[PDB]
RNA sequence: AAUUCCUUGUCGGGUAAGUUCCGACCUGCACGAAUGGCGUAAUGAUGGCCAGGCUGUCUCCACCCGAGACUCAGUGAAAUU
RNA sequence: GCUCGCCGGAAGACCAAGGGUUCCUGUCCAACGUUAAUCGGGGCAGGGUGAGUCGACCCCUAAGGCGAGGCCGAAAGGCGUAGUCGAUGGGAAACAGGUUAAUAUUCCUGUACUUGGUGUUACUGCGAAGGGGGGACGGAGAAGGCUAUGUUGGCCGGGCGACGGUUGUCCCGGUUUAAGCGUGUAGGCUGGUUUUCCAGGCAAAUCCGGAAAAUCAAGGCUGAGGCGUGAUGACGAGGCACUACGGUGCUGAAGCAACAAAUGCCCUGCUUCCAGGAAAAGCCUCUAAGCAUCAGGUAACAUCAAAUCGUACCCCAAACCGACACAGGUGGUCAGGUAGAGAAUACCAAGGCGCUUGAGAGAACUCGGGUGAAGGAACUAGGCAAAAUGGUGCCGUAACUUCGGGAGAAGGCACGCUGAUAUGUAGGUGAGGUCCCUCGCGGAUGGAGCUGAAAUCAGUCGAAGAUACCAGCUGGCUGCAACUGUUUAUUAAAAACACAGCACUGUGCAAACACGAAAGUGGACGUAUACGGUGUGACGCCUGCCCGGUGCCGGAAGGUUAAUU
RNA sequence: AGGACCGAACCGACUAAUGUUGAAAAAUUAGCGGAUGACUUGUGGCUGGGGGUGAAAGGCCAAUCAAACCGGGAGAUAGCU
């Protein structure tokens, strides 16, 4: 639910936040934890390659399964859990066998509801299947680009993909961008949405929110010196040149694909 | 006012030590001058 | 006007007397709408202006308590030429 | 040696870092000490640092470093796997008293504890570089139960007053004791035991996880403090004798209770919130390959072993960093009394100091302070500086507003001491006694003793009762930026830089982009509700006209045009 | 509950005076700002010179910065003193 808090003092007249009292007030599962060390946008050399990255909260990773290989066990919900390292939920479920695993929270699901995968499940959300065995016009998430190698596409807050169409061994689809894409009619894919749709509706309301995030402040660049960006000074506000990035290029229209490699799963690419 | 010096032998001995010096092919270059001029100190060892 | 050269523009307010300040007028030398326009409660070791209280800031300085300055003994510099 | 003054959340005490004999004793005064010097952190000589339990080494790992093969690169070399290093973190064990001129949890006395090796006896399923459990973790807030510690009374010893009084409700001093072992309380968490079965834990598994039954609810784990023991001991104010008046033998009374109370302990707990909170080993369990009259495992007793290095002294300073015996800088630990909300402030205890030139004089002028007739900003670029306001409770409080604020707005009244209400009240703490019980560190009742606000009435002293230290000046109009924040270390703290919010644009994942001759790495163990770049800068009402020029994004008829042939 | 309020430790540096061959190659005294957070601090680690880092001043990179320091080419060149 979206709440606004009250204007007690500045700083939190904006805030509005996201409340969701089915996540679990506890502890997450142990076994399926690991160490996550920041980096501050540093590589191996040392040097800095992507700016404004810097402190924010410690952090551990929640191992998911986002390849769904697990076929003819059903699985029942146990409970669902927030995950810092995404923006989406993730829910932990229980196998017949006595094994649990992470996954990506859908829309609708609850503790309690059963899910399944392979060839033979059921059409119905939380389920698993190759798009081969998946009706045209349905909406998935979490979609495989190359058999096996697990879901790439459609996992953030509240995304999806629609299946338009099946030629032959491919299957185009409507990417949340608009794109349209064709992969292999074998690749796995997720009946329903992602939920958490209410995520794009927060305010963080100060800038101290924006550090917890471990987002360090930007710098202009019209208002550096002409020795450190493109925009350089000048006395007073003159910029008179067209918008660059550092490194000299456009950034006010000027397209940068240039791969080239595949070429052929594009076909209305967007706009 | 702190001052630019502040002692510390660990540091002392891991940025200009013996073994710090022979671990490079530079750093094994400056040991062989300091031997050709007769210095009675080579490192800051001790 | 943080923008107005002519300029202390003109009229009114406040003062015994106001090139500053506040409110209007529009002849905008050379405002103007995201290198944003016009408003805005709260906030500010921020700029300008006016009152109450308060006083050696001042008319106009007087006395007093301490550390140097001055004399005696010991030690004993400097710029410059 | 007797007085005086200063610090006392330090200018006292104990360490790390750093220094490296500055420590103690004898001797010397040339140089060093901003003066003299018999003195010294100075010269010379001798002496001093004692550990199975403290620290290091050692076992384990974080960031990160190195890196057999390997991949890449004119050479040098770069990155990285298996591995191996790396504390600022995890991992067994000692307390009190006595003693030296200088060391001690290290020596001595008393009383304890931990991990290993060997051997004997009894009983036995043992076994890993593998599996599981555990170790193992955030911020804020709220109490309750305790201790350190303090105050008073009782008790024991001593005292009867340099000047009026002081045999009493009077004065001074002491009233101290550990680890370990036993007991398992306040309180916290979790339902137990038994049998059968199973696509999971890279194979197995009696262990972990999962499913289905039966039978009982009392089982277990964790846990400050208190009590007992340790202790017929040690310590002990004061006496009595050696006595160079530098010190040791011998002996030694009381050694209880009540109240108050932490920022420390129970608490790695409990409640709650979003920004969702290290790793590995030791440790406890489970089996594989293997070995079984062996080897190994558990328990008891005996015996042996626990090496090596550090240990002096300073450590908010004259010994460390500043060229100095330099108004500077430097992390952690301990936290007494009266007043007080307090670690502020004032005066003090334990303890430590008066800062390494002095003696006189009492001019101008400079520096740091106190007071002032009448006037009260007339000063000045400008109320610069100075003066002034200053506490608690109650009454009362405007425009405007995003309804939270503005606000402690402004302004007004009351404050000491004594007596009574009440020989000390409301409240807090709680003994004896009585009854009961799963008799225990139990429960109910009970109220002695101790401790102790606030208010009202009456009286009373001074010029002044928030008397000292301490401790907001207030109000009206207006420009700029929303706000908390950030910045030219050393002349600029701002209207500049950030900022939440808004818009445009790029990017379909081997993403755009960035560091790299390359390998590769960051972006990200992320996937368009995501990420990068650019401009604007909360919020409210809004954001008009122009595509000729330059840039960017599309388009194909024609003209022009490179290497090549 | 809070980048909430008053205020010590702690972290900062708005005003005035003194000092300016200073006690000090940036400090002292009296006032002043923040003080549960975009906070502050100990130990160790990483980024190297046309490069780093920078809530952006051309700031900082060992009292040195519109291109650090040391050595070398080197007795650079100087129609100028």
């Amino acid at each position: 639910a979206v709440v606004k808090c009250k204007p007690t003092s500045p700083g939190r007249r904006h805030v509005v936040k996201v409340v969701n009292p089915e996540l679990h007030k506890g502890k997450p599962f142990a076994p399926l934890l690991e160490k996550n060390s920041k980096s501050g946008g540093r590589n191996n050399n040392g040097r800095i390659t992507t700016r404004h990255i810097g402190g924010g909260h410690k952090q551990a990773y929640r191992i998911v399964d986002f390849k769904r290989n697990k076929d003819g066990i059903p699985a029942v919900v146990e409970r669902l859990e927030y995950d810092p390292n995404r923006s989406a939920n993730i829910a932990l479920v229980l196998y017949k066998d006595g094994e649990r695993r992470y996954i990506l929270a859908p829309k609708g699901l609850k503790a309690g509801d059963q899910i399944q995968s392979g060839v033979d499940a059921a059409i119905k959300p939380g389920n698993t299947l190759p798009m081969r065995n998946i009706p045209v016009g349905s909406t998935v998430h979490n979609v495989e680009m190359k058999p096996g190698k697990g879901g790439q596409l459609a996992r953030s807050a509240g995304t999806y993909v629609q299946i338009v169409a099946r030629d032959g061994a491919y299957v185009t689809l409507r990417l949340r961008s608009g794109e349209m894409r064709k992969v292999e009619a074998d690749c796995r894919a997720t009946l329903g949405e992602v939920g958490n749709a209410e995520h794009m509706l927060r305010v963080l309301g100060k800038a101290g929110a924006a550090r917890w995030r471990g987002v360090r402040p930007t710098v202009r660049g019209t208002a550096m010196n002409p020795v450190d960006h493109p925009h350089g000074g000048g006395e007073g506000r003159n910029f008179g040149k067209h918008p660059v990035t550092p490194w000299g290029v456009q950034t006010k229209g000027k397209k940068t694909r240039s791969n080239k490699r595949t070429d052929k799963f594009i076909v209305r690419r967007r706009s | 006012m702190k001052r630019t010096f502040q002692p510390s032998v660990l540091k002392r001995n891991r940025s200009h030590g013996f073994r710090a010096r022979m671990a490079t092919k530079n750093g094994r270059q400056v040991l062989a001058r300091r031997r050709a001029k007769g210095r009675a100190r080579l490192t800051v060892s001790k």
